[PDB]
């Protein structure tokens, strides 16, 4: 079954769409890719590497417009078309340049009944098994690249159709952290989404059955942010007001000096009125004003200075919908809250600064605790949505 | 808890079925315990009666020793008194 | 591995027998080696204690006259207790000796 | 191969046990003196109980 | 208002002005939590706190006492030097060690880590207390029923019962607990074994090991030992 | 292709079923219980003297627990610090201090 | 006065000495659960909370590492703690240990200590393997190596050959040699990985012994 | 516990094992109706027989010194246990 | 079987509640019977072990009787 694709196949991709892909990349990165592209597959240029790197250097010297060099690499160097490896390179370089434009969804791997399975991905073995499991059905081509500043291993999978050149489909991205049961994958609902994700579970297991369970239903962009939100890190399960525990800066080492221990110095605090004086309302002292503004930041950022303008939180989230159920007089009272915006917990912080919302009576879940998770709350306990 | 209507209905049906089979398992386990308790009680009663008759035989042997020694005419002492 | 023209049948059956027998020999090898390692730690601790406490790096005479040290200490302890008993009842001394013996029994 | 390496490791350990054994051996005949001292100590304990 | 609080302040005044998730400042409460709950029966005492102004090296002498056993506790003293402004430990040594535990402590103190030594000593003391309690429970259960004597210096227990089916037969059962100090892991460990003699003839060791492992695994140790002491000692009553 | 995906998903779900694992564990536990009960019956019969299976004499030298006990007792007796002679000596000086 | 500074310093010294052990319980209260019964202006907590500190000493660095915090909250309708929040990384399943401990239903500080101990041993296991690998790197018997957050996967060059190891715990459970010198036989490949199989502490002696015979 | 109406045993055992750091001699895994022979296992590792002989010699050696020390007599006359 | 959907849902809720209540009542009565059986077993085992202790004392007595006659040395004829 020779249905797999090598690194030299030339699909009949449109010139306009690949023109717009090179549009977003900066000038300095176009020079780097062109030099590496010729060293692997060559090109239609009638010259050596030294001749190529000479003329390309001169386009930099003259300040040549990028439209000229983009047309040069599309109509002179490779007029016939673009290689699959070149397309993968431009896609990954666009991924690095603009990480906020791509959304991700979390998924959990389980073995046995309820024992989480930490993934240990071999860069080599994970490839050929996936190729074998996918080429028995459809043409398959895969490419792996490691994040320059993150421990993840982003894998892109593209599938080709015969309708003769092959027609490329929308690529599927699956990101593997180093050692974490959570696996982040792109958003897709087609014939290929359930064929690629299912094949990965069989490939990575190799000895026992592994099933994938979606942790969330609302995608979040900024692959950098999702790693802090759900990947292997100290900040997971200690968000919101408890962010001071994630970075143990308030406590010194036992071997450290004991005069700098905050027991001697103490802390500066203000008395909070347990009697309800918020409803009815005098100009506050500037010192009292400063302390009042400090209380709001403590309950939304976790510390007076802030773990992270000032209203931006550590991880912005778009949509979170809570459900509060309480038992009063032997019956259940249900209140449903739905929030929408750019930074939900950042927005609530500003309203508390304008004295619209009492800061003493806001609960933990509204303050940012266990953020990005929406579910029912009972008896002071938070339950995630099934 | 599900927000979807059909999910709620399916979960309700599954819950009703699970309750039915749980009741069946409960009555089966109750019957098993009812058997086990009486079995253990009968075994313990048999053990008690056997050990009691063994004690009776031991007392008979002690009496045999005692009046054998009395026939011998040698003076006797008891360790519960010493 | 499950057991299963008689050529391969017989040789495969007996070879599977031999290999499962060999691996169970290997795990009882773990049993033997673990026991030996723990017991070696015990014996090495004893010998190094005596070797550091000897100060002359040989203990043959120590083992030889261990018993003699015992008997001489015992019978001089005899005259010590005889003099103490003659001097007084030594109820406090007897209580101290009994408590010391109890501590010796404890550790 | 694995069984062979385990076997000679155990052989080295047995050699160490044998070298330790080759040192403790020594003749002794003080059991009678120890028993006499024990009888004297029993008499001493009886005297102390009397005291 | 604006209030000033520190370690010595009252608990109520600190609770009034509490609006953060940081740990409490009441040093007395923290000390009580660390003493009464985390490490019971551990009498620690900081003997002194000296300084070397030329090099910024702090000298600390700490004395540890374990009081789980009221009679014959074993104490160890530690001396350590660490840099003042930099939380780096230069060196440490044992000033003195109690004689009753020196042998079992030498191989543990050979390793150059104070934390492992302290944890191993505490766990060894706890395991010894548990073993003593188990022995006391078993002795109290089996006393005045069969003739029992304890030897191997509180390491093994021997129970003897005369069982008669027309003739005198004695059943001897030996139960021993072994605590071995590491010197794989760094914590003290225990091992279980049994040995049954029926009138001078020894039983097969493999089947007795299997029965011990079974009964202990499916019944625990406390009830497992009681069940083991029933079946061999009183086989006639269970047979009926 | 749709039925291929459906049947493969059914394969995965059936092979990863919780009830399958529970049944395997139950089978293993019940086999262990049966073996333990058989060995208990054999031991009780051997002790009562009837229906002997072997168990009346030792036949295995691959596991002897008494070695560790013997060497531990020897270590305790031969302690330079906590030995019997050291205890007797300390008794001697304790008595000397008590009666000087 | 200045005396209260003195016994505050003494209390801090004792607290640090306790922190040398590595496992400690510290009080904690959340501001949301504080309410006043208004009987005498008295503030009482509604739901109790307990915190556990875990610190691991690193011999190679001679410094105390960053502490890990795990917090336990008490349920309203039951007398059993539940895992509220923690900072332990994802590769250690704290929730699994919590359910395993006593089959759930933790009620006493003795039971809570056992749970804190079990999660503590795995943290030391991670540090020990990393320390051994870094010691080998310092001794320079092997070339540059890559380590994940648990130091399980590893790959380094001894002389010029790629050798990679998989360790489940302190014992090495797998070996591989991933280079093809054009003088090598397949029989020699098997007799070296099997030898290399063993503990982690004897790797240093074995690397010197096995790789000195090849170049003799 | 298992099939009755009301697992306390296994839970208590796991608690005790994690408390006391207990080891138990794990039986050889299920060999699927394969009998574990002895003499050929001993022959496969003659070092086992060598160690058996050495350990027997060691046990015989310590007994004479233990008897000569007469330590049990002193302990019995000093502190009696019942 | 009912026609209106609201009646169907109400009947389902009542069915769930009735099943739970019946299960709870059955558990309660079975637990009471278990307690009675356990009490009976314990009260019989107490007498069993007491008479076993008496039997052990009698065995000690007969052992002493056996070892008396060997100290004196008179020959004994078995039954």
């Amino acid at each position: 079954n020779e249905l797999r694709l090598e690194d030299n196949y030339v699909p009949t991709s449109d010139t306009l769409v690949v023109f717009k892909q090179l549009m977003k990349l900066p000038v300095t990165v176009l020079y780097d890719l062109t030099l590496s592209w010729f060293a692997k597959f060559g090109g239609s240029f009638d010259g050596d590497i030294y001749l190529l790197t000479e003329t390309l250097d001169l386009l930099i010297e003259k300040g040549v417009r990028r439209n000229v060099i983009v047309n040069r690499i599309l109509y002179v160097y490779w007029p016939d078309g673009l290689n699959v490896f070149q397309l993968a390179e431009i896609d990954c370089h666009l991924m690095i340049s603009k990480p906020e434009k791509f959304k991700w969804l979390p998924s959990k791997a389980l073995r046995g009944d309820g024992k989480p399975y930490v993934v240990k991905l071999q860069p080599a073995k994970f490839i050929e098994n996936l190729q074998t499991d996918l080429a028995k059905i459809y043409h398959c081509h895969v490419y792996m690249f490691k994040h320059p500043s993150l421990p993840v291993l982003i894998t892109r999978i593209q599938l080709f159709d015969s309708n003769k050149p092959l027609i490329s489909r929308r690529p599927y991205y699956v990101a593997f952290p180093l050692n974490s049961p959570i696996i982040f994958h792109s958003v897709d609902k087609d014939i290929y989404a359930r064929l690629v994700l299912q094949s990965i579970s069989r490939t990575i297991s190799e000895r026992e059955t592994i099933i994938f369970k979606p942790v969330q239903k609302i995608p979040v962009k900024s692959i950098h942010n999702i790693m802090t939100l759900l990947g292997p890190s100290r900040f997971a399960e200690s968000m919101g007001p408890w962010e001071c525990y994630a970075s143990a800066n308030f406590e010194r080492s036992p071997l450290h000096d004991y005069k700098k221990h905050q027991g001697l110095t103490g802390k500066k605090v203000m008395v909070r009125e347990f009697d309800d004086s918020f409803l009815n309302d005098g100009k506050e002292e500037p010192e009292i004003r400063r302390l009042r503004l400090e209380k709001n930041m403590i309950k939304f950022k976790g510390s007076a200075n802030g773990v992270m303008s000032r209203y931006s939180s550590l991880v912005p989230i778009e949509k979170v919908g809570f459900t509060l159920k309480n038992e009063i007089n032997s019956r259940i009272i249900t209140i449903k809250l739905k929030f929408n915006g750019n930074d939900i917990f950042g927005g609530l912080h500003e309203l508390c600064d304008k004295n619209l919302i009492n800061i003493d009576k806001v609960p933990g879940w509204l303050a940012g605790e266990n953020g990005s998770f929406s579910g029912t709350i009972m008896n002071g306990d938070f339950q995630r949505e099934q | 808890r599900e927000s979807s209507k059909a999910a709620i209905l399916a979960c309700a049906a599954e819950y009703i079925q699970k309750l039915k089979e749980t009741d069946e398992a409960n009555i089966e386990k109750w019957t098993l315990q009812k058997l086990l308790s009486e079995q253990n009680a009968s075994q313990l009663a048999s053990a008690n009666e056997k050990l009691q008759e063994e004690l009776g035989n031991a007392y008979k042997e002690i009496e045999y020793m005692k009046r054998v020694l009395r026939k011998e005419g040698i003076e006797y002492e008891d360790m519960h008194t010493h | 591995l499950p057991q299963m023209d008689l050529k391969v049948l017989s040789e495969y059956s007996n070879l599977r027998k031999d290999l499962i027998l060999k691996c169970q020999a290997l795990q009882i090898g773990e049993s033997k080696l673990s026991d030996i390692l723990s017991q070696t730690n015990s014996i090495n601790s004893l010998t190094t204690s005596i070797k550091e406490a000897s100060e002359d790096d040989d203990i043959s005479e120590y083992f030889a006259t261990y018993n003699g040290k015992l008997v001489v200490a015992l019978e001089e302890m005899k005259l010590l207790l005889e003099e103490a008993v003659k001097t007084f009842g030594n109820s406090p001394e007897k209580r101290e000796k009994i408590k010391k013996i109890l501590s010796e029994l404890k550790k | 191969q694995r069984l062979q390496i385990l076997d000679d490791a155990i052989q080295e350990k047995t050699s160490e046990l044998a070298e330790f054994e080759n040192m403790v051996r020594s003749p002794s005949a003080g059991d009678n003196a120890i028993p006499g001292l024990l009888q004297i100590i029993q008499s001493y304990i009886n005297l102390l109980e009397e005291n | 208002r604006v209030e000033r609080i520190n370690g010595l302040t009252n608990l109520q005044k600190e609770l009034v002005t509490k609006y953060d998730t940081l740990p409490l400042l009441n040093m007395n409460l923290r000390l009580s939590y660390l003493r009464d709950h985390t490490y019971p029966h551990l009498q620690v005492s900081v003997q002194s706190r000296d300084r070397v102004h030329n090099d910024g090296i702090e000298v600390l002498v700490v004395n540890y006492k374990f009081c789980r056993n009221t009679m014959n506790p074993f104490e160890i003293q530690f001396k350590m030097f660490y840099k003042f402004e930099d939380s780096t430990l230069l060196k440490w040594e044992i000033l003195r060690i109690s004689t009753n535990v020196r042998l079992k402590a030498k191989q543990l103190l050979a390793t150059r880590n104070f934390q492992k030594c302290l944890l191993s000593l505490y766990e060894f003391d706890k395991i010894k207390s548990k073993k003593t309690g188990i022995f006391q429970n078993l002795i109290n259960l089996l006393k005045r029923k069969t003739r029992c004597y304890l030897m191997n210096n509180s390491d093994s227990l021997i129970v003897e019962r005369v069982i008669r089916e027309g003739r005198l037969t004695t059943i001897k059962l030996q139960i021993n607990f072994i605590i071995t100090m590491p010197g794989n892991c760094f914590l003290p460990m225990s091992k279980i074994s049994i040995a049954l003699w029926k009138g001078g003839e020894r039983f097969n060791q493999i089947d007795l090991d299997e029965i011990c492992y079974g009964l202990i695994k499916e019944y625990g140790v406390k009830t497992g030992l009681k069940e083991i002491c029933n079946v061999c000692l009183f086989p006639d009553m269970y047979a009926r | 292709n749709q039925q291929i995906i459906s049947v493969r998903n059914e394969i995965q779900e059936l092979k990863a079923g919780k009830d399958w694992h529970d049944l395997q564990n139950e089978q293993a536990k019940l086999n262990d219980k049966v073996k333990l009960n058989k060995r208990l019956n054999d031991l009780t019969s051997t002790l009562l003297g009837k229906y002997e299976g072997s168990q009346d004499s030792e036949d295995d030298s691959i596991r002897d627990d008494s070695n560790i006990l013997d060497i531990a007792h020897f270590v305790d007796l031969m302690d330079p610090y906590n030995g019997l002679l050291k205890k007797i000596n300390k008794i001697n000086e304790n008595l000397s201090n008590e009666l000087q | 006065s200045t005396s209260d500074r003195s016994e505050l310093e003494d209390y801090i010294v004792l607290e640090n000495v306790y922190r040398m052990f590595g496992i400690t319980f510290f009080p904690l209260v959340d501001p949301i659960d504080l309410k006043i019964k208004d009987a005498s202006g008295e503030i009482f907590v509604d739901r109790e909370m307990l915190g556990i500190r875990l610190e691991v000493f690193s011999e190679r660095t001679s410094q105390f590492e960053k502490p890990h915090y795990v917090l336990l909250k008490k349920r309203i309708k039951s007398n059993s703690w539940f895992l509220f929040k923690h900072t332990i990384p994802s590769f250690i399943d704290v929730q699994g240990i919590f359910d395993d401990t006593n089959g759930g239903l933790v009620i006493s500080h003795d039971d809570a200590y056992l749970f804190a101990k079990r999660v503590f041993l795995q943290l030391v296991e991670v540090q020990k393997r990393r320390q051994i690998f870094k010691d080998l790197e310092a001794k320079k018997i092997i070339h540059d190596l890559d380590l994940d957050l648990e130091s399980s996967m590893v790959s380094f060059f001894v002389k010029d050959i790629k050798v990679e190891l998989f360790v489940k715990q302190n014992e090495i459970v797998s070996c591989s040699i991933l280079d093809d010198i054009h003088d090598f036989s397949q029989n020699n490949k098997s007799k070296w990985e099997i030898a290399l199989l063993g503990s982690l502490d004897d790797l240093e002696l074995k690397l010197n012994h096995s790789f000195a015979t090849i170049f003799k | 516990y298992t099939y009755g109406l009301e697992p306390d045993g296994p839970v208590t055992f796991r608690n005790d094992s994690h408390e006391l750091n207990l080891m138990l001699n794990d039986p050889i895994k299920s060999t699927a109706d394969v009998r574990l022979d002895k003499e050929e296992v001993l022959s496969l590792l003659p070092s086992l027989k060598e160690y058996t002989k050495k350990s027997k010699e060691l046990k015989e050696t310590m007994g004479q010194m233990i008897s000569d020390s007469h330590e049990e007599e002193i302990k019995e006359v000093f502190v009696p246990h019942h």
